[PDB]
DNA sequence: ACGTCCCTCTCGA
RNA sequence: AUCGAGAGGG
């Protein structure tokens, strides 16, 4: 993230969202949540036809 | 995008010899 | 700034790790086989097989890099001068046109620049090798800054240019003002009106002029 | 997103000259076997020349647009760790405000 | 003394399992005979030379009831890792002049075409290799008990279950086990296995 | 503190629509992706003419 | 190997052996130039690469805001003011030890405690 | 493992390193070539105890012969043997300063660079091939404690990253009657359709 | 938000230590290259076991 | 080589 | 009506 040290392997910016839903992510935490579920959203609309084919 | 299209980068396309061009 | 130019440039390091066949060739606009990086350097003008190695290497101390530029030199040792080079691209001079013209043209395709066409070609075979020797992460084809996106302007641009297109070769028929006026209009109309971004009437990136949503302001 | 805009297309000549006039050796008179710390110039994917100490080159430029003498959409970027300098008058770039 | 002794082990195991297959296929062998360790093997067979360990076991008195034509099987080994037709003519005549029934010839490294095996009607000869005989496949956890069916034990499945030959599941002539019992085309088998349901399903396969 | 620049308000990464979620910094990322193209299937005052 | 080319052709040079005197010459196949080897090290493979494991780190290297700085010390001037960075030899294995770099005296030095790196 | 002492971590430790496939390319940290009819300064002591003056000196790595823990008197032994007596070769010792092998061909400039690579990739040391990597781990397995009940006596098992059972069947000190591979297609060819 | 969230705030802390240790420790090469995986990959697969069990 | 099932709209030759 | 392209609904 153009807000973070270079050559850095922290958790506080490799995706560990310490804050909770009650509390409220920061824009960092918020962003990475996003990337994660997308592939999630890709798993459901895109690759849902993988086993629909298997079945026919 | 449209403005910069119309204004300039539209004229650029004039290459019995064609010159400066006007649109209403 | 005047065309579309679909002629793209390939340059590949043959031979994988443990093969000593690691010849570097290139495939170029309008030429079937792949041409040894060396041959193409000569038809450019850079002739001594070693003269060229300073175009590739920006510090003649990358011994491991140079050791791979070895086969290619012998691969294209068989041709030594400029003439010899582009006859292998086949009166047959035609090769000088093809280099000058449809090749690395985001530079100028005036002949006289034969030294930034090369000092580039090297710069390519350079960056290729840093990745072969894991001093580079191969680029990120999913990297956004490297993606451009045309908006309405450019999109009319392609259409208007490719439209005025066979306007001027229809006026080349008004000899053998009373030229055609409809085609620029009914053209522009068509695409902005089909979403099949025109291209006469053969379809083509279909679904690009979409009618606006009106169920709420936000939408 | 909201504060995103997009590049329009600017012209390259009046800066490829502003380089010839501040530290740029064209390449037909370049061979690296006298200058390896030769840093490289790039405008829209064209290698026009070479410069030595980019320090006050990329930093006299970065206050050149900042006052407006160069257009604010064009993006300027040098890569210390690889000694390269790419500039884009491109039309298509998705700039944000900062 | 080198480490030829590791090549000495990898043919006594093979031997035991090569001989194992003769008991199951329907011949006369005792468990002691196969269990003979290398200590008693080397003593009685060394130095390791193969033309000494050639055997000739014969049918049991149980096998001769349902399989009363399964005659004399001769098994000769070769010393030369590679084998050519010259040596093969010396082995084929052993069964040729004595008119035996079947033959299994083990080669320990390689044989080329010089292609004459199927020219002794009526006797087709199996040809194994020490590289795959060393460890028996049949002892595996997932290799069920295939059992040879007779020519009258066949025409008895084909009436009871109301089949035509076609309709029966299949095993192929090169099937590790089919070879391990030398199954011909039209021979069948009674693959018996534990099942998590039936507790003891009893499939059937023919062989082409 | 090697800071070249500073972000205006983080909230501006949001999109044209989603910009309307009440506190997406307290919601699961796939939901926000629905309210997003769900306020686009709504009812309301689309213009004034 | 760091080898060279002729001085008449500027073409590279393919080794050959003095079959009478027992010596090594660097032939040429364009012209008939020759010369006698400097060292006997004709070829080198080097499979476990290590050249450039700190690749690229020239002039203004405590500059690239990107890389923060450490509060560690330099083995000569001893500046707690110094940049840093992982091995810039991007292989799948190479370890996460960090070749520091001093803003103040421009000299490399690992914190690798198993060994102790020079470059 | 095998029936008896399959609770013996060590017994696998050699079946680990008895198939885990090691080659020359595995340890060689550098392979150079030289024209020298014994110039090399530190090779002098080594040479102490008709060919061709073309040298081939590949150097190994300390840790390389520890993870797979090879022997300096065996690594070159198969190089020696691969080319019959057509290659004059002799190495150093395991308690040396820097492990190195030296081979002579017994023009051949690139002809020896021939067995530059040939030695590296197509010369396997300690293991059966295709099994690129291996790793032994413990997992509980229920079995009857004589008293009559079933109990919790674990054991070791060598999990592979390649599949040529065709002859990891026959290795000694495993359990050929139990070995299992995901390749239901190899299992089909080896052990029977059924 | 009783003392419960008061003590959930330290496990989010102490489990940064259990990954702060392996931090400069892995960049001092002392990191035991585990049987198989790289040194790099051992650092991830041993920290995510320190973050997952952290979240949980 | 085919590339999950169904359904509601809207629009250009 | 027909084919072609387009956005949404589970
Ligand atoms: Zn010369
Ligand atoms: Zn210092």
């Amino acid at each position: 993230l153009p807000h973070f040290s270079k050559d850095d392997y922290s958790p506080e910016s490799k995706g560990f969202v310490e804050n909770s839903y009650l509390r409220g992510l920061t824009p960092q935490e918020f962003f990475f949540h996003a990337m994660g579920g997308r592939e999630g959203l890709i798993d459901t609309a895109v690759k849902t036809a993988e086993p629909g084919y298997i079945q026919r | 995008s449209f403005n910069q299209f119309v204004d300039y980068t539209l004229q650029d396309i004039i290459c019995i010899s064609f010159g400066k061009i006007y649109v209403t | 700034k005047g065309s579309r130019f679909i002629s793209t440039l390939q340059v590949k390091l043959y031979g994988r790790e443990g093969s000593s066949a690691r010849t570097i060739k290139a495939t170029l606009p309008y030429i079937k086989q792949d041409i040894p990086i060396v041959i193409i350097f000569r038809a450019l003008g850079i002739i001594p097989d070693g003269e060229i190695l300073e175009h590739i290497c920006y510090d003649v101390n990358d011994w491991q890099m140079l050791e791979m530029l070895k086969p290619c030199v012998e691969d294209g040792f068989v041709i030594q001068d400029r003439e010899t080079a582009l006859d292998f691209i086949g009166r047959i001079q035609y090769a000088k046109d093809i280099l000058q013209k449809e090749f690395l043209p985001h530079i100028t395709q005036l002949e006289g620049f034969e030294s930034r066409k090369a000092f580039f070609l090297g710069y390519m075979i350079n960056r290729l090798l840093l990745c072969a020797l894991d001093r580079k992460d191969q680029d990120d084809r999913d990297h956004f800054g490297k993606k451009r996106l045309d908006l309405a302007g450019p999109l009319l641009a392609q259409l208007f240019k490719t439209l005025f297109k066979k306007l001027t070769k229809d006026i080349f028929r008004y000899m053998q003002l009373a030229i055609n006026a409809k085609t620029i209009t009914s053209g522009l109309k068509y695409a902005l009106a089909t979403g099949n971004w025109g291209e006469q009437k053969k379809a083509s990136r279909a679904g690009v002029s979409q009618v606006l949503n009106r169920y709420t302001y936000s939408s | 997103s909201l504060m995103s805009c997009i590049s329009v297309g600017t012209d390259p000549m009046p800066i490829i000259t502003f380089l010839s006039e501040w530290g740029m050796e064209p390449l037909e008179d370049y061979v690296p076997h006298q200058s390896p710390d030769a840093t490289r110039v790039f405008v829209n994917g064209v290698w026009h020349g070479v410069h030595r100490n980019p320090a006050r080159l990329m930093e006299t430029l970065r206050t050149l647009r900042r006052k407006g003498d160069i257009n604010p959409e064009v993006s300027m970027i040098r890569d210390i760790r690889e000694k390269e300098l790419k500039i884009f008058t491109d039309a298509g770039r998705v700039y944000r405000p900062l | 003394d080198q480490e030829n002794e590791r090549n000495i082990s990898r043919l006594w195991r093979a031997f035991r399992t090569v001989k194992e297959m003769v008991k199951d296929r329907g011949y006369f062998i005792t468990q002691e005979e196969v269990e003979l360790p290398l200590e008693d093997f080397k003593a009685k067979y060394c130095r390791p030379q193969r033309k000494m360990m050639s055997f000739q076991a014969n049918p049991t008195e149980e096998s001769i009831s349902k399989f009363p034509d399964m005659g004399s099987l001769w098994v000769e080994f070769c010393d030369e890792p590679s084998v050519g037709v010259k040596t093969m003519k010396t082995f084929v005549i052993h069964i040729q002049e004595k008119n035996f029934q079947t033959g299994i010839f083990v080669y320990q490294n390689n044989i080329t075409p010089s292609k004459l095996v199927p020219s002794i009607p009526p006797a087709t000869i199996e040809t194994f290799n020490e590289a795959a005989l060393v460890v028996n496949i049949t002892h595996h956890e997932l290799v069920p008990k295939h059992i040879r069916l007779s020519s009258d034990e066949k025409r008895e499945l084909l009436k009871r279950y109301r089949l035509k030959e076609s309709q029966l599941p299949r095993i192929q002539r090169a099937d590790p086990v089919a070879l391990y019992l030398g199954l011909k085309r039209g021979e069948v088998v009674k693959i018996i296995r534990k099942s998590e349901t039936s507790g003891r399903y009893a499939s059937y396969r023919i062989c082409m | 503190t090697t800071f070249t620049h500073c972000e205006i308000h983080p909230s501006m990464i949001l999109g044209v629509a989603a910009s309307i979620i009440p506190f997406p910094d307290h919601n699961q990322s796939p939901r926000n992706t629905y309210q997003s193209a769900m306020g686009k299937q709504a009812m309301g005052v689309f213009l004034t003419n | 190997t760091t080898f060279r080319f002729c001085r008449d052709c500027n073409n590279m040079l393919y080794p050959r052996e003095d079959k009478e005197n027992n010596r090594l010459l660097f032939e040429c196949r364009t012209c008939s130039y020759v010369e006698e080897a400097g060292s006997p090290l004709v070829y080198r493979h080097e499979l476990i690469t290590n050249i450039g494991e700190t690749a690229g780190v020239v002039q203004d290297i405590g500059s690239d805001p990107t890389l923060p700085r450490s509060d560690r010390e330099c083995p000569k001037c001893h500046s707690r003011e110094n940049v840093f960075f992982q091995s810039q030899q991007r292989r799948k294995d190479t370890s996460m030890v960090l070749f520091f770099v001093c803003l103040s005296c421009s000299h490399i030095f690992t914190s690798d405690q198993k060994n102790k790196r020079t470059q | 493992l095998e029936p008896g002492h399959a609770a013996d971590q060590e017994q696998a430790k050699l079946i680990r390193s008895a198939i885990e496939h090691t080659t020359l390319k595995s340890v060689t940290i550098a392979s150079e070539i030289y024209y020298d009819p014994t110039v090399i300064p530190e090779d002098e002591e080594i040479i102490q105890l008709q060919q061709s003056p073309w040298l081939l000196r590949l150097e190994l790595d300390r840790a390389a012969m520890n993870d797979k823990d090879l022997t300096m008197g065996q690594v070159g032994e198969r190089i020696k043997q691969t080319f019959k007596n057509d290659l004059f070769v002799i190495w150093s010792e395991d308690n040396d300063e820097k492990l190195i092998i030296r081979c002579r061909v017994v023009e051949e400039d690139h002809m020896l660079k021939k067995i530059e690579n040939t030695m590296l990739e197509n010369i396997t040391l300690r293991g059966v091939e295709n099994i690129e990597r291996v790793v032994m781990m413990k997992y509980d397995r229920k079995v009857p404690s004589p008293t009559g009940e079933y109990v919790k006596e674990p054991e070791w098992v060598l999990e592979t990253d390649g599949v040529n059972l065709s002859e990891v069947m026959t290795v000694p000190g495993i359990d050929p009657t139990r070995i299992y591979t995901n390749s239901f297609i190899d299992i089909m060819e080896v052990l029977g359709i059924e | 938000d009783g003392p419960t969230m008061r003590e959930i705030t330290e496990t989010i802390a102490e489990a940064k230590k259990k990954v702060l240790d392996v931090t400069k420790e892995a960049q001092a090469n002392l990191l035991t290259a585990k049987h198989g995986m790289t040194l790099r990959e051992s650092f991830e697969d041993n920290v995510v076991r320190f973050l997952n069990e952290a979240r949980d």
